[PDB]
């Protein structure tokens, strides 16, 4: 029919598996596709607009586009460490 | 009706998507007819989008279309009727008369798309047309079977030039002609119909020595694209089947490029350079390649081209510039100077101009003319600032000859009896070589510049010298 | 207009300015997300304008004399007809009546850029008397244009050019 | 002379539509059954040779 | 872990379902019930046509799901989460697409090939057997995954037959040969 | 008869679609069939449709492979089987193509039947390395006096031919080929340059004129015309120079020499543009594909002078670029200018001014140039560059009261310019190029009247041919101008000049 | 949003007629100068195709603008199309 | 050992789909064994869904979507040392001077800070 950022297969695999996010992912995210120095992260639903986020790469980023299914952080730093 | 019934799904202007059912899927380039209170809407199949949903381009108008409307398949590229009796019929894009002489008498029908003929088929031209127009004859002689190209901007009365050509070449010539008008005005249409009814090229009593295909600019863009192909096939019937030599005439081919650009955009093909279609080259190529001197017939196309803002570096004229055999540029400036023909002589060259081929003498004379004119144009700048005082006696003589030659070229035409009143001067090629030779020899440099202006050959120039004299 | 034309009566339609029609269709196309042509003007604007414009006609006299006459008005933004909407219209019309801003200031107001004022179709409609008199008006002016360029270099001018120059000025 | 040469070329196209008529005959006949059975067993043989 | 990637477009749904139900090993049950509810939904064309129609909201879709779980009394709660997902994703039009794809993944996991012996006419059972023998015999399908073959009648293939499976086809259609024959005899 | 055609169809039996992969079209629009299947498929593999259409597979997308059709749309329709030829694009290469006009696929469009080609080698093949090349040291002689002295051309060397549209651009190229007949007649395969003209986007009628002219000049017997005509499809047009290069590689690889004239890469560019736009791959600067630079450079670096361990051979090349009204700035010209080592820039003014063919040697450059030049021709042509240079400067001082020095320069320069006029489709031999230039160099033509320069030239040649054919034979064989030979030559020039 | 639309079922049409003479009218043909209520003579449809080649006759009826340069240099007749640019 | 199958070859932009928990990093170097010796692809994106998008260094001909890839784990490591004095080496760090195999003791990543 159409493609949505919540139809992403890893997201989709958790939902089908009846996995409850439990608001862990409403305050933590897990990074999805990355490159172009912006990352699209799943979760972080309690994010303040223009928050500073800390990645596991250690890089910090500012959420710019808060979208319903993804939040698009902007990497203040090199993409080399990010994955 | 047809099992190949399709239901419209989306009317997005000319793009009309049809939903043919299972086990039935018209091939690309087919022709669909849809019964409508507007007759039959003809749809040219141009894509399949899968799931038995095709995407077709409309030819005729798209107003009053209701989605889910049954679509019959006529199949293959629109097939007009061709026949001996097609001469003396004005025929619209969908192959139906528009001169109300009733239905065209079909001997055969053919699709409007036809494959270009192979390398083997091509026969090497060498025949020389002689238009009896001095600039053409001397400075860029035309060749039969040619692909003459009337590059110019608007305003130069492009149609008028062609009208002179029809009067001269067509009447003289024994073979038939096909006059095709692509996206041209109904003012021009009515004038052309009248003019050739009058000149008897269209002789309603009996047959005509020409057929006409008037496609006009009010016709939707899809039809504007595919009028050219249609006209060509009529010529092919003459060329092939009737074994004739055809004087094809097309007008204006920028409309063909422009039309294709619009439906490229509509097809979703993102506009290429200077907004021209990405398939510009191949569309041009298909038109030119189809035209050739086959062993069955020699076809001489004359194609008008509109050069927007006199920039022929614009990709649409520039692409055509390669594809055509015998270019002529009719410059507005030269027209304004009062020189009719408006051809800019230093910007008008034909493939047939090769020295010995056009006559070694002819070539040498014309080379001398060109150098004389080229010198004159350069020296105008010197005269402009420095003055004429810095020109030597030799330079001055070259300038005087050029000024005389410049207006020796000026001659009236039959189709500017209407514009002016002066009856045209049909001056034979052999006579022109001689007449121009005389000037260079300085034999008629004792004749005033204005007695060269807007008159015929050397004999006439002498007569007008007498006229000014008394 | 067609009611007049149909009725067999003569009329004139001034279309000022079609350029803003193009902007409107541009807005529509871009908000119906149909591919936008050159300069973001729709990819089928020529069809819109052409179909509109060819309606005006000197009706066939088997169907009477009612003629709608049209005067399109394209207000060139910079004066550059290579712009898509100006190119399109130029093809459509029987003639063009180029006007020049500099000549307006120069005092030829109304200002006609007579160098670019052309009629491809040409003239045959204009009073017969007036046709006779204005016969060499074109030649004089054309000569005046060439002469005037030469004249402003302040280069030595022969009397013949200054006859032209003087005549041209008047 | 032109049509004389042409008729030789044209004849092959005349004979072409006659093949089509013969096609309509083949697909109507129990060649439609029997030679399709021949195609089937031949295809079995081809596929067996793989 | 799909046997073969039937990338996205309801096959992302199928993939997700496949691994989820593979780790619970309740793929047959899921598939059967999914098929069963779809069959009776199609045979309830009141909202087996309107199921396709996208008029339905989030809320109206939700009420459709409620009707659906009356139609099948359970069987795999990952496909009940699939129903939620599809209603939430606001597309149920391609529902059977997911089912078909899931069927392919499932029966691929089982190891089953499904071919076809498309022909002009319906063919002999002898022919079926001979082709089945031929295919199993061939190194091309040395089994490990089973053979189903469906003879189909397509008048479009005008004479001959075409066997298809595994992107390996044997096409002895006479129609194509006829096309080239017609072409070559234009001279 | 009817029998032969039917027997041909009978020969055309064989069927079974037993192919590991077949494909089925999902949707076909715009000549971009998007096929479901073809899981195994080499990159840019040749694929044969049900409609026998051939294609390449530029986009291998994850679920569908977007074949690009080399054939007509009408035949193709959705669903249709797509047989996998299983061979990346390759064209027959071998000695058979000498005197053969072939289309892109290799099919003779002059109908001289199946090629006597001994291999099929891929369309794109990586260019010779550092060590597979030796420095150029063998010149090629075009028979155009200005080109041979002013712009000397080596072998395995690529110099551009960038100039104005249909100003007999093709004519400038054709003249070179004619002189190659003379050398071709001669032995040693280095001297046998087997020319290849690559007619890109050129209508069949135009190429027919070429073919007949070539036949007239007997050139067909070493000539090859790889033809992608105007009608021929944009994939064929795109791959046409690449395909052509491969033909050249066979000759080059055998250690022979040859000259390949890619005419014109500008239309090749347009074809790539068409492909890119249709494949929705974003078009680069000036709407011409971005990696067009990479394609053109790859093509133009497959022309080289190979090393002696690589069999002492070469593929000389002369690409032709058509200027967009003399616009040498534009993405495709700028790129090509960077790639090429040398340029020839024809000047339109000169054409009008009767230098036909027209070359402007100010804007012609050679970046390898005189490194490969006839030694004899070096001796008698250093002066000529300088004289002409001065002539350019004093050209604009030719508009009244003139200093004697300037006027002297002007006289020498005008006579030289007239001498350097070339008569199209008549080439010249070096043994006759050098005397004429020698005369001019010695300023013995300063005295000769301008109108009589033309007359002088031919007369001098006949005078030399009868009287001093010893000198001509010496020039031809020595290849260097001995002081004794220059002495005698000067005497001969003086004697003829006196009359 | 979510509103109902009921198809008017009528293609775009305007009141046409000589009843609009001496009056300003908006697009939907309502006098916006408010010179009386709509006076017209029928309705017509917005798109109407141009008169054909056969439904054309040659222009031979001058019409003059009163500007000497305009009349002299560019021709204006009854049925002409001239672009003012 | 990190491995992946080629899952697209649109131009020289080759998308490689890697198996679970074997995702590269941006700027890593992949080596695909080819009949062209090797093809070195450098990971310049993650397209997500266990796929990346990489660029190619060497040519693209003959790629078949499926081809096994081995991930070196980081930017290409080019030989270094005084052994590299007077060595023409192409980008992958291998002799094009054809003065035989590399003699260098150590190799080091091409990207650095």
């Amino acid at each position: 029919t159409k493609a949505q950022p919540t139809e992403v297969s890893s997201i989709l695999e958790e939902r089908i598996k009846g996995v409850s996010d439990e608001a862990n992912l409403n305050e933590t995210g897990r990074v999805l596709a990355v490159g172009d120095g912006i990352a699209r992260v799943f979760g972080l639903n309690n994010i303040q607009a223009e928050e500073l986020v800390e990645f596991s790469s250690g890089v910090k980023g500012m959420a710019l586009n808060l979208e319903p299914g993804q939040v698009g952080i902007v990497l203040f730093g090199s993409d080399r460490l990010v994955k | 009706s047809t099992p190949i019934t399709g239901k419209v799904t989306a009317v997005i202007g000319a793009i009309v998507d049809v939903h043919f059912e299972q086990s039935e899927l018209p091939a690309i380039l087919n022709a669909l007819e849809i019964k409508t209170p507007q007759g039959k809407l003809v749809l040219e199949v141009a894509q399949h989008l899968g799931e038995n949903t095709v995407r077709t381009i409309a030819m005729d108008g798209t107003e009053g279309l209701v989605r889910g409307e049954k679509v019959l398949d006529t199949g293959g590229p629109i097939s007009v009727p061709v026949g001996r009796e097609t001469l003396g019929r004005i025929i619209n894009v969908i192959g139906e008369p528009i001169d109300e002489r009733g239905p065209i008498k079909s001997k055969l029908r053919k699709p409007i798309h036809a494959d270009p003929p192979s390398f083997a088929e091509q026969s090497t031209s060498a025949e020389i047309l002689e238009t009896g127009i001095k600039v053409v004859d001397l400075l860029a002689p035309y060749a039969r079977g040619g692909k003459i190209g009337l590059f110019g901007g608007a305003g130069v009365g492009k149609t008028v030039f062609i009208q002179e050509l029809i009067n001269n070449i067509a009447k003289a010539h024994g073979g038939f002609s096909v006059f095709t008008g692509v996206g041209e005005r109904t003012r021009e249409g009515n004038d052309l119909y009248r003019e050739m009814k009058e000149t008897g090229v269209i002789n309603l009593e009996g047959e005509s020595k020409v057929a006409l295909v008037f496609g006009q600019m009010n016709e939707p863009p899809g039809a504007r694209a595919r009028v050219a192909l249609t006209g060509l096939t009529i010529a092919e019937y003459f060329r092939d089947e009737e074994g004739q030599d055809v004087l094809l005439f097309i007008d204006n081919i920028f409309r063909f490029t422009q039309a294709g650009s619009e439906v490229s955009a509509l097809l979703g093909r993102i506009p290429s350079a200077v907004g021209y279609q990405p398939t510009l080259a191949t569309d041009m190529g298909l038109l030119q390649e189809r035209i050739t001197t086959t062993k069955k017939g020699s076809v001489t196309s004359v194609q008008a081209v509109y050069v927007p803002a006199d920039d022929l570096t614009d990709p649409a004229p520039a692409t055509t510039f390669a594809h055509l055999d015998a270019t002529t540029v009719l410059s507005r400036g030269i027209s304004e100077l009062g020189i009719y023909p408006a051809v800019d002589p230093l910007d008008s060259k034909s493939r047939l101009l090769d020295a010995a081929v056009v006559g070694q003498e002819h070539y040498d004379v014309a080379s001398k003319v060109q150098e004389t004119l080229q010198t004159y144009k350069s020296l105008q700048d010197i005269i402009a600032i420095l003055g004429m005082d810095e020109l030597s006696e030799q330079d001055k003589l070259t300038v005087e000859r050029a000024r005389k030659i410049q207006r020796f070229l000026s001659q009236p035409f039959a189709v500017a009896e209407v514009f002016t009143g002066i009856p045209g001067k049909l001056v034979r090629l052999k006579d022109t070589v001689a007449s121009f030779k005389a000037v260079l020899e300085g034999k008629y440099d004792n004749i005033p510049e204005h007695a060269f202006y807007m008159v015929g050959g050397i004999e006439d120039v002498v007569a007008k010298a007498e006229k000014l004299a008394a | 207009g067609e009611w007049f034309r149909d009725n067999g009566k003569h009329a004139l339609i001034v279309y000022d300015d079609l350029s803003k029609q193009a902007v409107a269709y541009r807005q529509l196309s871009l908000l119906l997300r149909r591919p936008p042509g050159r300069e973001a003007y729709p990819g089928d604007v020529f069809y819109l304008h052409s179909r509109l414009l060819e309606r005006a006609a000197k009706l066939s006299e088997k169907e009477g004399s009612g003629s709608l006459t049209a005067l399109p008005v394209i207000e060139t933004q910079g004066g550059d007809v290579s712009a898509y909407i100006p190119t399109n219209v130029i093809s459509i019309t029987d003639g063009q009546i180029f006007l020049e801003a500099e000549l307006f200031y120069k005092g030829i107001r109304p200002a006609i850029n007579v160098g670019l004022s052309v009629s491809r179709v040409g003239s045959a409609a204009q009073v017969k008397a007036l046709k006779q008199v204005a016969g060499s008006l074109k030649l004089f002016l054309a000569q005046y244009r060439e002469v005037a360029a030469f004249a402003q270099f302040g280069s030595d001018l022969d009397a013949s050019t200054k006859q032209t120059l003087v005549r041209g000025e008047r | 002379v032109r049509y004389e040469a042409s008729l030789r070329q044209l004849e092959q196209r005349q004979l072409a539509k006659s093949v089509i008529s013969r096609v309509q005959s083949e697909l109507g006949n129990p060649k439609f059954q029997e030679k399709v059975l021949q195609q089937s067993i031949s295809e079995i043989e081809q596929l067996l040779s793989k | 872990p799909p046997p073969v990637r039937l990338f996205g477009v309801e096959g992302t749904y199928a993939t997700a379902l496949y691994q989820a139900a593979a780790k619970n090993s309740s793929i047959d049950a899921a598939f059967q019930s999914l098929q069963k509810v779809e069959s009776t939904v199609k045979k309830n064309p009141k909202l087996g046509h309107l199921l396709l129609n996208p008029a339905l909201s989030l809320k109206d879709r939700n009420s459709v799901i409620d009707a659906i779980v009356e139609t099948h009394k359970n069987l795999d709660g990952y496909v009940v989460n699939l129903l939620k997902v599809l209603s939430e994703n606001n597309r149920l039009g391609c529902f059977e697409k997911i089912a078909s794809d899931f069927g392919v993944l499932n029966d691929a996991h089982n190891g089953l090939l499904k071919g076809t012996v498309t022909s002009a006419e319906p063919l002999d059972p002898k022919s079926f057997k001979r082709i089945e023998k031929a295919l199993s015999a061939s190194k091309l399908v040395g089994q490990g995954k089973s053979l189903k073959l469906e003879n189909v009648v397509k008048p479009e293939i005008k004479g001959g037959l075409i066997v298809e499976l595994g992107d390996k086809t044997v096409d002895l259609s006479i129609s194509t040969k006829i096309q080239k024959l017609n072409k070559v005899l234009e001279d | 008869e009817v029998s032969s055609i039917l027997e041909e169809r009978i020969k055309g039996v064989s069927d079974e679609a037993n192919l590991n992969e077949t494909g089925r079209v999902l949707a076909v629009g715009d000549g971009i069939a998007r096929v479901f299947g073809l899981n195994n498929i080499q990159a840019e593999e040749l694929v044969e449709f049900s409609s026998g259409v051939k294609g390449m597979a530029l986009n291998l997308e994850p679920g569908q492979v977007g074949i690009v059709l080399f054939g007509s749309d009408r035949l193709v329709k959705e669903g249709e089987l797509v047989k996998r030829t299983g061979n990346i694009v390759d064209v027959p290469v071998g000695p058979g193509l000498l005197g053969r006009v072939v289309d892109a696929l290799g099919n003779p469009i002059d109908g001289k039947g199946p090629i006597d080609a001994a291999g099929r080698s891929r369309a794109q093949v990586k260019a010779p390395g550092i060590l597979p090349r030796r420095s150029v040291h063998e010149p090629v002689q075009t028979g155009l006096k200005a080109v041979d002295a002013l712009v000397p051309i080596g072998r395995g060397q690529r110099e551009l031919i960038i100039g104005d549209r249909q100003t007999g651009k093709t004519a400038v190229a054709l003249d070179t080929i004619l002189n190659q007949k003379r050398w071709n007649n001669g032995s040693d395969e280095s001297k046998k340059l087997y020319c290849v003209y690559v007619a890109v986007g050129q209508k069949r009628s135009t190429v027919a004129q070429l073919v007949q002219t070539l036949e007239q000049h007997d050139a067909m017997k070493y000539s090859i015309i790889v033809a992608a005509t105007a009608s021929e499809a944009a994939p064929l047009q795109y791959l046409a120079p690449f395909t052509a290069a491969s033909i050249g590689e066979w000759f080059r690889d055998n250690g022979k020499h040859a000259l390949i004239v890619y005419d014109d890469l500008s239309k090749q560019a347009v074809a790539y543009r068409q492909l890119s736009l249709l494949l929705r791959r974003p078009p680069g600067r000036e709407a011409y594909p971005g990696d067009v630079f990479y394609l053109h450079s790859r093509l133009l670096e497959r022309a080289a002078k190979l090393s002696e361990k690589e069999g002492s051979g070469s593929l000389t090349a002369l690409p032709v670029i058509e200027t967009q009204g003399g616009d040498v700035s534009a993405y495709i010209p700028t790129n090509v200018i960077s790639i090429t080592d040398g340029q020839i820039f024809l000047e339109a003014e000169l054409f009008y001014k009767g230098i036909r063919p027209a070359i402007n040697v100010g804007l012609s450059v050679s970046r390898v140039g005189s490194a490969a030049q006839v030694k004899a021709l070096k001796q008698v042509a250093g002066s000529l560059k300088l004289f002409l240079a001065q002539y350019r400067e004093v050209a604009a001082f030719a508009q009244s009261d003139l200093d004697a020095s300037t006027k002297q320069t002007l006289v020498r320069g005008e006579r030289l310019t007239q001498l350097l006029k070339q008569n199209q489709y008549s080439p010249l031999a070096t043994e006759e190029q050098v005397p004429l230039i020698y005369a001019g160099v010695n300023g013995h033509l300063d005295g000769i009247e301008l109108s009589r320069i033309g007359e002088f030239e031919s007369s001098f040649l006949s005078y030399l041919k009868s009287n001093h054919n010893e000198l001509l034979t010496e020039i031809r064989e020595k290849g260097e101008l001995s002081k004794e030979l220059l002495a005698s030559l000067k005497s001969a020039t003086e004697s003829f000049v006196a009359t």
